[PDB]
């Protein structure tokens, strides 16, 4: 059964960084990548970061184009990922995710999503 | 007068586990393909061939 676990709430305050971890099991972590969208309360889901877990080719959006920096592992196959320069709006839900809509070698994009 | 022995009753294989498999799925589940005349080339090595 593929098991995503993600960390504990945070409550860094405003001029600092947060730093979250995801992990994956149950399933080849090298076969797939990782996504992590965002939702704010009361909003709908904002995607935010990309990255295939094979040779370390990341993908940001532009509203997070310098904002924020990632990660991972693969001797525990997990992701670490940096935001930084926080502010009042960044108060929401981070959520992980198994991405099928780009590749994990080659970055060819897939016909799928983070089931 | 000779020699006494038991024989094996089942049989057992162990091998490591199927880990990062080759980037078959991305080559076959692209979401767009390429023409004839320009077919898309690419190299896999270093993987299981599941």
């Amino acid at each position: 059964q593929v098991q995503l676990v993600q960390s504990g709430a945070e409550v860094k305050k405003p001029g600092a960084s947060v730093k979250v971890s995801c992990k994956a099991s149950g399933y080849p972590f090298t076969s797939y990548g990782i996504s992590w969208v965002r939702q704010a309360p009361g909003q709908g889901l904002e995607w935010m970061g990309w990255i295939s877990t094979y040779n370390g080719n990341t993908n940001y959006a532009q509203k997070f184009q310098g904002r924020v920096t990632m990660t991972t592992d693969t001797s525990t196959t997990t992701g670490y990922m940096e935001l930084r320069r926080l502010r009042s709006d960044d108060t929401a839900v981070y959520y992980c995710a198994r991405d099928y809509t780009r590749g994990a070698w080659f970055g060819e994009s897939l016909i799928g999503g983070f089931d | 007068t000779s020699n006494f022995r038991v024989q094996p009753t089942e049989s057992i294989v162990r091998f490591p586990n199927i880990t990062n498999l080759c980037p078959f799925d991305e080559v076959f589940n692209a979401t767009r393909f390429a023409s004839v005349y320009a077919w898309n080339r690419k190299r896999i090595s270093n993987c299981v061939a599941d």
